[PDB]
């Protein structure tokens, strides 16, 4: 099914690869050649997630192999193993779960820009994605290259994981010191106040109190002068959220890269270059 | 700024996170600033012992005489070299007491058997030496006073935090943990043992005194937490690494050292060795440690000195 | 190579707006706007005019009594010396008060001042709430943004005064101070078994990562659109223009369901607000409810397991 | 005493039955446009079956317009509109090919609905989108180049025109399209600031929608002075179709 | 010495805004006189007089 | 030693501006002094003089 | 020894945002240095001179 | 040199001598905090006497 506007936009052409052979859509979904190869990418690693929760991390028999949704746990391999692949059973399937993710990602990404080139519109979108695939990409790519081994990936579990953040952020003593997470945090915190007062503002003047009309740009501007004294405009708040959010992701991928591979002191030591300049 | 690649090593379970990583270049320049003392050579350990042969020998009984000199020796390299034999002695007379450095010696070689023989679920068989701490200097770099922090204006009381302070590694946490916890025996434990509130009265702010605490031991040793703990679930023995019990026995092997052994000799040390609270220079985990694992990358040096052990 | 709409190339002038006319009883505004080149790049140029009534001047005075309490003491626990308060800026903090003296008005030497930012700072809040739901009755607008924030007081109440109430000591609550209330948060974490283990920990985490996944989709989507008008959403939402047709089609061709114009700052605002309501009841059942999350977790079955490769003689037992 | 039942357990199931529900609440309104779908399940059900998924359809709202401009109300019957294009095969799921020379088929990227044939006007009720001739009280921000009397390029670098003005946004002052007096029919033709970069020390606007024989084909304003919110998408849709129609190039594919 | 053309100063400050700023800032002034003086020697809620209540119970 | 044409000073600066800045400014000056003198050896209020309030 | 020209400055320069400049900056000046002359042994109020009015109390 | 007075053709005058002034009552605000974060204290250096001295 389509929407009651769709049909007039569902035009042949603008792939990237792939031509009319895989342009079509299946419902809702369109397809195509990163469509298909993302697909399998993703079928695939969430197969091998079932398998690995199936055999656990000692075998099916013991008592550590589990269903439980919380404690499902597929680990890297160990750090000896440095860039090699290991034995499946031995942090091997986290490392093809990690290739699959990453095609599925990018292709996920392609497929979008492809849809762009088929609507006409900019490539927003598909270039703000890119920011969050390139830190996941610095979470198991960039840093475990650079320290020299796969392992330094984090576990696909959905607790797990957090074990892992923590015990990599206590390696520094007090991680709430690193500058470039106390920047990113700064982004993800003004962002999410950004959405609120964003999506607060456009449901009030297209909502406004019973008996009224809708609201005008005129109201928008004047609301926020008239609590704040400024108001940034109705495109440029979209400019500010989207500078925001990428910033947040930025500076996270920033804060992991250089935790290990540019820094291995506690963080708020790192601040001693302040404490030590010859001014105090 | 520090650049790739570091160091690492893995301390847990893989995935976990408990991983150690450090800087090469810095890691080789310690190891060289770490060197310890080549041994002096065996000495004839027969004939009469000290106990029959000298004045006024009240610790090294039972040393020959050879064991002795070369003690003595031994001790003024790696406590008063430029200054030798008499920085303990008064001169024209070895057996005399009247000179204050001589009577804390006295206790310092019942502080080093007493670890030697007595604490080795701390010290191990690698012991320690009077260069552990001294490092070739009569006052160690690394002793501690009560730290007052930054003045106040008379009308207001000091929080004892919130400021940069190399000794909680530069965090703003309570900034001396050293005088409550390793010289007096304040509680450290502040995690619950059941889910669900009802049984633990311990504060926030007493967990702050606990990381401030943390910090300095870690930075003392130059590790992470994870060196000894699994940091979700700090408290929990049966996740912690064997080096968090270590730790524990050289608490109190710390506390019992500023207690029955400096604290002690405040009285005969001079004014120069005082902080402004009036309390002496005093041990902790960096006195020995010096930022390593292990204080001078682990030397074995007490074995080859017989002296160093009780009986 | 096209125009991506992120800064504006060529700006024009008109004079400022003084903005929609407000019924009787509010005052007149006041300030001369003015006109900044650098901020018309990003936005709109256009700095003032203000609305400033009781309300509001009663907030900024309790909020800058409350500001200059905590700077007085952080200057004076460096003995005066701006030099080196400058050096230890983030460092410094207005401390909560002592143990000792409970829920009790402690002395101005030991805890008082912080007692006193805490009430000023939260009135001054609470003025600012109803400032924001004054500046809407003014305009007809309804109180969607005053609901949010309400969500975001709530949270703030939670950290400072409810919590600490409930649990009986000032001494629980929140050190005003950059790295003071960094240590804060995690010490808080530490105390009560580990925050990661807390469900309303993850859910919270869940919103504020969905609330930047959200503004990148949503702030990349209006822009890819602008060449349509799409930034103007009041007359896509009243009518749908071929801006929001293609936003809803790039959505539903990437993931299999869309949204609206108008419903998209739906999803928004409740993902925002659910982020400090979620924040609030995690803290709110820390220590009153639940004294350690790991233990909670472990009792409801949800903690990991692994391969036991390191583990250590508790001394306590031995 | 000991209980497995908690208060943290129950809060945590009580917010999982509130947020299921605000799930619920919010795909309805998420059905307030383009709903029901066009499927062939409906056409050959004759209409019998309409496709609308789960959850249903709210009730509708109205919004009122001001200035006593009329009452939109969502969601809403919305007449079927005959699509110039040809489905490149009868498979379903298949996309269609534009009628015709596609830069002129109103389908795919050259496609837009029919807006209100009236202004979005200003608070207080004027045009708001006008050219600086009309709203003599707007002005170039100093420091910035005057857009009028630059020479407009498309694509392939060839010259469409002259900037004969610039429309400005009463409401929140800021450039929306560019007027443009066309070469070769010397027409004058809106070109929206989203399909525009300015070369400034060559004082050149560049277009990479269109070509610059592609200009005289712009849809063109009923009255010269304001712009319709129909023909506000009729622009804007009609340089989009280049971004796919323009050059052969941009069917792709790649490789 | 007051002076007997002060009544113009209604011509120079808006007498609506200076009434809102003067009980703005009283209603601060007299919940920060109460607070400092209830955190010193001075405070009459805490000082067992003329009786402790708690200590009945 | 002061000039004759002092007043002029009200042809340059706003009467209602300087004003209002005086007792903004005076207002936050001597809030600041009395917090200063409070927080030092001449504090009135918790000085028990001249009896000190607080009964055991 | 300064121009005879030196008051053309006021044909260059603002004589108002001059003046709130000026006034602004020794505002500020003047806290800072009563300030930094506090912090050091100089500090003429908690010097207990002529006494300490604590003392008098405790 | 004898053209150098041309520099007032190219750089505002005006901007130049705002930027100068600024920039000096920077720089001596820095150098004074420099001096007195070292040995060459000259207030909080007990000379000629100390004044806390004299309160005790
Ligand atoms: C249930 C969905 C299925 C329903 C159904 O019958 O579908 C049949 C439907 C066909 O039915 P039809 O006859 O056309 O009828 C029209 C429909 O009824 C049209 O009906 P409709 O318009 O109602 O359909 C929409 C439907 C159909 O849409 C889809 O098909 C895709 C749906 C994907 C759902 C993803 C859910 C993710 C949840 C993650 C888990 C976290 C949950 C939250 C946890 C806490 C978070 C804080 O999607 C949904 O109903 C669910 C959407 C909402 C989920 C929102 C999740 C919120 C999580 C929290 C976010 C933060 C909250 C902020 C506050 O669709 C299909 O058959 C799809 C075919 C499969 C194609 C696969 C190949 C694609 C190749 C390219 C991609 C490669 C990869
Ligand atoms: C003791 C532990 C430490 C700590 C240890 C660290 C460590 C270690 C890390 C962080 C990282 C972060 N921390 Mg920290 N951190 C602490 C406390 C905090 C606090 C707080 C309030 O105290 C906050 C606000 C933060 C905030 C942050 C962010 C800046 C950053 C996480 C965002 C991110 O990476 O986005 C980027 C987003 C992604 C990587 C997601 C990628 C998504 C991909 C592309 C798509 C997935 C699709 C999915 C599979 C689809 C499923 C489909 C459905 C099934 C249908 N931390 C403490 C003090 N912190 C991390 C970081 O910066 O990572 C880069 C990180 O590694
Ligand atoms: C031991 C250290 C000394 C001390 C040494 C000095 C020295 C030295 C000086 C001051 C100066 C001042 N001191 Mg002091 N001062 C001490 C203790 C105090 C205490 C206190 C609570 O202890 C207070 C509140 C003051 C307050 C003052 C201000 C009156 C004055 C700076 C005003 C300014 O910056 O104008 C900036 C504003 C402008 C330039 C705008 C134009 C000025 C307007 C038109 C006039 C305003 C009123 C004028 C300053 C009145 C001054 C009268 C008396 C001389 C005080 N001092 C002690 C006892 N003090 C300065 C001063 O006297 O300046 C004349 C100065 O040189
Ligand atoms: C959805 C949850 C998120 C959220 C929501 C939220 N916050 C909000 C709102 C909403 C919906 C508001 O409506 C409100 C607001 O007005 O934002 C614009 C607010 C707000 N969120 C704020 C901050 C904030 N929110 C935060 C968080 C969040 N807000 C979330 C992540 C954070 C974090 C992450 O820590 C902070 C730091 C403020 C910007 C504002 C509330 C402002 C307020 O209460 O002000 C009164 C308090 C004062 C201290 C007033 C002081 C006065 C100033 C010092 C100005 C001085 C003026 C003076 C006259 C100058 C004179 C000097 C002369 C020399 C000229
Ligand atoms: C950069 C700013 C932020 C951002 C923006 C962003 N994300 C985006 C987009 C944009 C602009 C999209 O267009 C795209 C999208 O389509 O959203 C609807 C996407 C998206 N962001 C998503 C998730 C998401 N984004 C997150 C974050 C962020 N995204 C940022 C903070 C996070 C966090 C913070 O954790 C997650 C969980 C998806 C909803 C969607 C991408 C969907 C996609 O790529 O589909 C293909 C893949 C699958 C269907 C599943 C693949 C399965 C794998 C093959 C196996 C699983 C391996 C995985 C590594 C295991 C992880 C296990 C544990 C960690 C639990
Ligand atoms: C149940 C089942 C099939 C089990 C089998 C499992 C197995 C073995 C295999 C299945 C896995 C396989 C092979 C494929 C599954 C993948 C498929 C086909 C679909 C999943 C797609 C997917 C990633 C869905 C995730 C959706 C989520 C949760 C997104 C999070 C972001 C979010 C909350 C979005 C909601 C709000 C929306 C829709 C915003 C988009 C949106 C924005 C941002 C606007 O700005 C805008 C402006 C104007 C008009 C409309 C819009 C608009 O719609
Ligand atoms: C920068 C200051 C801009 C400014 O100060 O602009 C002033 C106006 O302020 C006014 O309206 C009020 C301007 C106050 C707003 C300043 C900016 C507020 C912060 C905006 C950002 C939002 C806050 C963060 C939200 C998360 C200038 O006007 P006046 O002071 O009246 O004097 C001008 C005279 O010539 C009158 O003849
Ligand atoms: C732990 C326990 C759970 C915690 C959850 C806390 C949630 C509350 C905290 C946040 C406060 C929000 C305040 C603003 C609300 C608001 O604004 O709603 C009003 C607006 C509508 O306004 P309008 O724009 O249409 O018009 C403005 C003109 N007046 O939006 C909504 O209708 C959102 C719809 C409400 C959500 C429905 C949820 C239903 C759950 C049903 C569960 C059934 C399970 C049954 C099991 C037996
Ligand atoms: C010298 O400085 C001057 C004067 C120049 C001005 C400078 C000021 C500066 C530099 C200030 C800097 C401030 C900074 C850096 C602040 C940082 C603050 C942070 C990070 C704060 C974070 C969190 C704090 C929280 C959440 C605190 C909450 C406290 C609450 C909610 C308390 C409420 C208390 C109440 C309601 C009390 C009621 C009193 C009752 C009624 C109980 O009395 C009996
Ligand atoms: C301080 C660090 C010392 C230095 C340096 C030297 N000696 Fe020592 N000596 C020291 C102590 C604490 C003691 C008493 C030991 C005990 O068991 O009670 C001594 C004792 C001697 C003696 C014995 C004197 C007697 O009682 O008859 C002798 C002969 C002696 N010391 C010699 C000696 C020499 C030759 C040294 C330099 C090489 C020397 N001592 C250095 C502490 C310290
Ligand atoms: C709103 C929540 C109401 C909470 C009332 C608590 C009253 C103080 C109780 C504190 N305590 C620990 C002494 O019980
Ligand atoms: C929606 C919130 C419902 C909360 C119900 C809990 C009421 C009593 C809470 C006190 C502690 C209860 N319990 C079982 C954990 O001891
Ligand atoms: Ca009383
Ligand atoms: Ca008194
Ligand atoms: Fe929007
Ligand atoms: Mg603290």
């Amino acid at each position: 099914a389509m929407l009651s506007f769709e049909k007039k936009y569902r035009v042949r052409g603008g792939t990237l690869i792939g031509g009319d052979l895989f342009d079509f859509w299946v419902g809702p979904f369109y397809v195509g050649f990163f469509g298909v190869v993302g697909f399998c990418f993703t079928l695939l690693g969430v197969l091998l997630i079932v398998w690995g929760a199936t055999i656990g991390p000692t075998g099916p028999t013991s008592d550590l192999q589990t269903y439980n949704l919380w404690r499902i746990s597929i680990a890297p391999p160990d750090l000896s193993y440095g860039l090699r692949m290991a034995p499946l059973t031995e942090g091997g399937l986290w490392q093809i779960i990690t290739i699959c993710a990453a095609g599925a990602f990018i292709s996920w990404a392609l497929r979008e820009v492809e849809i762009c080139r088929k609507l006409g519109i900019g490539f927003h979108v598909p270039f703000a994605f890119s920011f969050a695939i390139g830190a996941y990409l610095v979470l198991v790519f960039v840093r475990p290259l650079l320290m020299g081994a796969w392992g330094h990936g984090f576990p696909y579990g959905i607790l797990s994981h957090l074990d892992w953040v923590s015990n990599v952020g206590y390696q520094f003593l007090h991680f709430h010191y690193n500058p470039a997470h106390m920047l990113a945090i700064s982004f993800f915190f003004t962002n999410c106040l950004a959405l609120s007062m964003h999506g607060s503002l456009i449901l009030s003047v297209t909502n406004p109190q019973k008996g009224e009309p809708v609201k005008t740009s005129e109201h928008e501007n004047t609301f926020f002068r008239d609590i704040v004294g400024y108001s940034i405009g109705a495109l440029a708040i979209h400019r500010l959220g989207l500078f925001l959010a990428l910033s947040a992701a930025f500076w996270s991928a920033v804060c992991i890269l250089i935790s290990g591979p540019f820094w291995t002191r506690g963080w708020p030591e790192w601040w001693n270059w302040w404490l030590e300049l010859p001014l105090w | 700024c520090e650049g790739p690649p570091p160091g690492t090593e893995q301390i847990g379970y893989r995935g976990v996170g408990m991983e150690n990583y450090y800087n090469k270049r810095q890691r080789a320049l310690s190891i060289q600033a770490n060197q310890p003392v080549e041994s002096l050579p065996a000495a004839d350990s027969t004939g009469p012992k000290a106990s029959e042969v000298y004045q006024n020998v009240q610790v090294l009984k039972d040393l020959s005489v050879g064991e002795f000199t070369r003690t003595m020796v031994a001790v003024t390299t790696w406590v008063s070299p430029k200054e030798g034999c008499n920085y303990c002695h008064v001169p024209g007379n070895w057996a005399s007491d009247d000179i204050y450095t001589k009577v804390v010696s006295r206790r310092m070689f019942e502080l080093v058997r007493a670890a030697n023989s007595d604490w080795k679920a701390h010290v191990a068989e690698t012991g320690v030496t009077c260069y552990t701490c001294h490092r070739g200097n009569p006052v160690p770099k690394y002793a501690w006073v009560t730290d007052p922090g930054p003045k106040y204006p008379s009308g207001l009381k000091p929080t004892g935090q919130n400021y940069g302070s190399k000794t909680v590694a530069y965090a703003s946490l309570p900034f001396d943990p050293l005088t409550p916890f390793l010289d007096q025996a304040n509680e450290i434990r502040i995690t619950g043992n059941a889910a669900l509130a009802g049984s633990n009265p311990a504060s926030l702010k007493q967990a702050e005194w606990t990381f401030g605490l943390m910090m300095n031991i870690s930075d003392s040793l130059g590790v992470g937490c994870t060196f000894c703990h699994n940091t979700r679930a700090f408290n929990d023995w049966t996740q912690s690494t064997p080096k968090r019990t270590t730790a524990w026995y050289a608490i109190r092997h710390v506390r019992d050292i500023n207690q029955n052994y400096i604290w002690p000799l405040n009285d005969v040390l001079p004014a120069s060795r005082k902080g402004p609270y009036g309390d002496p220079l005093r041990v902790s985990c960096m006195t020995c440690h010096q930022a390593v694992n292990k204080p001078l990358y682990g030397a074995q040096m007490a074995k080859d000195y017989p002296g160093l052990y009780k009986t | 190579p096209e125009y991506q709409n992120i800064f504006t190339a060529v700006q024009v002038r008109a004079p400022a707006y003084p903005g929609v006319p407000l019924p009787k009883g509010n005052l007149p505004r006041i300030g001369r706007p003015i006109f900044s080149y650098w901020l018309g790049k990003i936005g709109d140029a256009q700095i003032g005019p203000i609305y400033l009534g009781l309300t509001g001047t009663l907030s900024i005075f309790f909020g800058l009594v409350a500001i200059s309490i905590i700077g007085f003491n952080m200057l004076a626990s460096v003995h005066w010396d701006v030099f080196q308060f400058l050096k230890h800026f983030f460092w410094l903090g207005l401390e909560p008060p002592p143990p000792q003296y409970g829920l009790r008005i402690p002395p101005l030497s030991e805890g008082g001042w912080w007692l006193m930012a805490g009430l000023f700072l939260t009135l001054s809040i609470l003025l600012w709430w109803v400032r924001t739901y004054k500046r809407a009755e003014a305009l007809g607008m309804s109180q969607h943004l005053s609901w949010a924030f309400a969500a975001a007081i709530f949270f703030y109440l939670v950290l400072g005064f409810i919590r600490p109430v409930m649990m009986g000591s000032w001494a629980k609550a929140v050190p005003f101070g950059i790295f003071p209330h960094l240590d804060w948060t995690a010490a808080f974490s530490i105390r009560y078994g580990n925050l990661y283990y807390n469900p309303f920990h993850m859910l919270s985490i869940a919103f504020l990562y969905g609330s930047a996944l959200l503004f990148a989709m949503h702030g990349a989507t209006i822009l890819s659109v602008s060449r349509f008008g799409g930034d103007r959403e009041i007359d896509q939402i009243t009518h749908r223009g071929t801006a929001a047709e293609r936003a809803a089609l790039f959505w539903r061709w990437t993931m299999g369901f869309n949204v609206t114009m108008e419903s998209i700052h739906r999803w928004a605002w409740w993902c925002a607000v659910l982020t400090v309501i979620t924040a609030g009841i995690g803290i709110l059942l820390s220590g009153t409810v639940v004294d350690n999350w790991y233990l909670w977790a472990v009792k409801h079955g949800m903690a990991p397991a692994y391969p036991e490769v390191v583990t250590a003689v508790n001394p306590y037992e031995t | 005493i000991t209980h497995y039942i908690d208060a943290a357990q129950i809060t945590i199931w009580a917010f999982w039955l509130f947020f299921f529900g605000l799930i619920i609440y919010l795909r309805r309104e998420d059905k307030r446009e383009g709903y029901p779908l066009d499927s062939d399940r409906t056409e050959r059900s004759g209409g019998r079956v309409k496709v609308v998924g789960f959850p249903d359809l709210p009730d509708p709202k109205t919004f009122v317009l001001p200035h006593n401009g009329g009452t939109v109300v969502a969601p809403r019957v919305e007449a079927p509109v005959a699509v110039n294009a040809t489905p490149f095969s009868p498979a379903p799921g298949s996309p269609l090919v534009p009628n015709g020379d596609p830069m002129l088929s109103g389908f795919g990227p050259a496609a837009s609905p029919d807006r209100p044939k009236h202004c979005d006007l200003t608070f207080e009720g004027l045009p708001k989108i006008v050219p600086m001739r009309v709203a003599k009280e707007f002005s170039i921000a100093e420091g910035d180049p005057d857009p009028r009397g630059m020479t407009v390029v498309g694509l392939d670098g060839e010259v469409a025109g002259t900037v004969s003005d610039v429309w400005v946004d009463r409401s929140e002052p800021q450039i929306r399209y560019l007027e443009v007096e066309v070469a070769a029919n010397k027409k004058k033709v809106l070109l929206p600031i989203g399909f525009s970069r300015f070369d400034k020390k060559a004082r050149k606007v560049k277009v990479d929608a269109i070509k610059a024989a592609h200009f005289a084909n712009v849809p063109t304003l009923s009255n010269p002075d304001q712009v319709t919110l129909y023909e506000e998408d009729k622009v804007c849709a009609y340089y989009a179709g280049g971004k796919l129609y323009a050059t052969a190039e941009r069917a792709g594919p790649l490789l | 010495t007051m002076n007997a053309n002060l009544y113009k100063i209604w011509l120079i400050l808006d007498p609506r805004r200076v009434l809102v700023s003067i009980v703005a800032f009283q209603i601060v002034l007299g919940l920060l006189i109460h607070m400092i003086v209830l955190s010193t020697d001075l405070n009459w809620l805490d000082d067992n007089i003329p009786v402790s209540y708690q200590a009945l119970g």
